[PDB]
């Protein structure tokens, strides 16, 4: 009516329990959360998580 | 009570709110599709039910 | 102790209450007023979900609290005390903060007294859900009904900000 | 005494084209030598101007300012007599320091639970507090007793000198009680 | 002592039919030098006017315009001591030349902000380029002094010359005190 | 540069201040309204995605202010200097205009000052996210904490409209 609104629908797809990705599902986050973007090491430490079994395809 | 009253009851579908916010994080873990929860039919007896879909909003 | 507090220490709505011997934490006086504001940012930040403000207690006499009062105003950080000069007020100690959600906005954010009686009495009146002890302070008159005591010993507060899991290694 | 109290009557319809505007900033330099029972009474007079012209949250918006001609202790007695009245004031003293910061905050309003933070300023009259009413500057002033209003900019603010002696003559000028 | 007061009552209350109207558009042309402390009490006049006349955003839609005679450098001190006051007013004068564009400028109003932009137009010069804008003309006009009208034009204008010698008066003449 | 600039400048609403070095431009005196004139019908063209007013701090006394707000005036660019004769004001500085949407009317659209200690104070009170130095001045007394400074040299007026994007050719 008066102000702008920007909505963002997503999937969630793990969680982190400290320094630890679980991959699955979540536990329902509770309303007025803060949201953060995710920094480039993080994701690294999720694909490229192998040891001495480690592919890189691209 | 433990978690909240009922809104809406059908044969097929029972609408439950919870009490605040406090409860259902305190609860968050047993809060989930497929698990089980007990309303107080009567005055002695208890509905057993099984949880199907949670909406929590702060529209 | 790392890693136990943790379960108790994720939940947002849970009421917090510390209680510090000044003497058992090497220099009290000039790192107290940081480790509340590096406690009230990541323990109480969001108004709708940290909705019960901590408690901090100090084994001092009355007149050093307006020194840490008067330190607290320099970093522009809202507390009360319940004393007005050297009279203790019931009403004042045990009053909730005002929220207003649009603005981001509370009264205060956080409760610093003495171990007098007056205080515990008030402590009972309004129970907590973890009680924190550090220097081994007397936790006699204080009652344990449903309180978690966690006794804490340390030497600094860079021991203290690890085990609430406020610092990744000391 | 009747032509006393004709003198405040005149002195009286002088004031009330301006103490009618829901919406106005109110400063009073009190000295307490000058009003009898002024430590027995000075609380229940803010009590009953507040009680009229800090009453509406919604049209009394500018909070009134007290200063008087005290010292720092004798401060502390006010403000403990007041939180015991159930009325909040704010000092703009931490201590024996006054911080410009407590000061200057404008108070917060919750207009459907019907609260304000702070319903008035009461303060000594020291160099600090001074520089903090020229910083901001009244639209009236009001002075009682001999003060000397002096440090302060008193150029483009109105300068209202009420001459009294008791406080049921201040309620008078001030549009207050009807009869003495 | 009391002869001067009975006669301006007569004038107050000739005055009185067309200050009641809430849009209404009035010009002052007074002369500095015939009121006492002009350089020290005009603001406060002026913010006085602003509180009874256009306090209102809905109902007060129209901008007084007070004109002295003076020189363009004195108008700027009276400019300066009106934004200490958080008063906004134009001039037309950005600098040593007058901008017709910007005297002749309709303010700005927000109902939801109390916001009116410039509250007035208090150019301090009976020039004869900001004389030369009759091309509005006011439905009262005020002059409050020994000025000589000659350039402007008084066909189809209400004039309603005063005769005054202190602010008091004029405020009492105005609808804005009633004892002196 | 340019082709680096063109990030930052993309962007509708961002904070950008000029430290405009007079002296160093050719024809200066006969340029500077027009390229203030077509630099904000580019930057400050629309009403509710450009939230941020330009500020263009030349370094000149504070005198020669009163003939560029004649200019502007003339040109129906609506500006403000914070200068009344000689004095400054601070809260008519820091003052964020205000704009009705339905209409497409702004108060100002651009502040225009001298070098002087207090809008340099003032600046530093309110920062900006981009800061463009043309020719050499003082950079120092300016805080830089989050505040990409860019040093810009030109000789004219063409050059620096192809540097910010508002000119194809030369």
């Amino acid at each position: 009516k008066d102000e702008d609104i920007f909505i963002l629908t997503v999937q969630p797809v793990g969680i982190f329990k400290g320094e630890e990705f679980f991959q699955g599902n979540s536990m329902l986050p509770s309303p007025t959360e803060p949201v953060f973007l995710v920094e480039d090491d993080i994701l690294n430490k999720i694909f490229s998580n192998e040891k001495t079994k480690i592919f890189h395809l691209g | 009570m433990k978690i909240g009253s009922v809104i809406e009851s059908s044969p097929h579908s029972i609408l439950v709110k919870i009490d605040t916010l406090k409860i259902f994080e305190k609860a968050k873990s047993a809060l989930q599709i497929g698990k089980y929860l007990k309303i107080q039919e009567g005055n002695h007896n208890f509905v057993l039910c099984v949880i199907q879909n949670i909406k929590i909003s702060t529209d | 102790r790392k890693n136990q507090l943790v379960p108790s220490l994720n939940i947002n709505s849970r009421s917090r209450y510390f209680i510090i011997d000044p003497d058992t934490i090497d220099n009290f006086d000039d790192e107290f007023i940081l480790f509340v504001k590096d406690y009230l940012d990541k323990y109480n930040s969001k108004i709708k979900l940290h909705t019960e403000t901590p408690c901090f207690i100090l084994k001092t006499d009355v007149n050093n609290l307006s020194e840490y009062h008067k330190r607290f105003v320099s970093r522009n950080i809202q507390i009360i005390t319940g004393y007005i000069g050297d009279t203790f007020y019931f009403k004042e100690f045990n009053k909730e903060p005002k929220r207003i959600i649009k603005d981001n906005w509370v009264e205060f954010k956080a409760r610093i007294s003495c171990n007098s009686d007056e205080v515990i009495k008030c402590i009972n009146y309004k129970k907590c859900d973890d009680l924190y002890i550090v220097g081994g302070v007397d936790v006699s008159l204080l009652d344990t009904a449903d309180v978690n005591i966690e006794n804490l010993e340390i030497n600094n507060f860079r021991e203290l900000k690890y085990l609430l899991s406020m610092l990744k290694e000391i």
